[PDB]
């Protein structure tokens, strides 16, 4: 039963880590999109 | 915004594909609850003995 609860904690952590990895990966995707937006924002000011 | 939409959905997929999902806890709870109640009846019987 102790190996059991130990394994259970390992699994829950294994998944929690996968989640943080997923979230940081996603954050990068949004930053890149936002950079394209800022570039267009500058072009707009140049057009002004 | 569409990008955020896909990201939100991939997290939902994650929450189902990960091993430690609601199905796991539902199963564990139902199974342990059956054990716990049965164990209880026995524990009482011995306390009475």
């Amino acid at each position: 039963t102790q190996f059991g609860s130990t394994l259970q904690n390992i699994i829950e952590r294994q998944d929690a880590e996968a989640l943080n990895a997923l979230l940081q990966n996603q954050a990068a995707e949004l930053i890149l999109t936002n950079l394209s937006i800022q570039d267009k924002t500058i072009e707009e000011l140049d057009a002004e | 915004l569409k990008t955020q939409q896909e990201q939100t959905q991939s997290q939902l997929a994650f929450l189902q594909r990960k091993f430690s999902n609601q199905a796991l806890y539902n199963w564990l709870r139902g199974r342990l609850a059956a054990i716990y109640f049965q164990f209880y009846d026995l524990a009482v019987a011995r306390c009475l003995m």
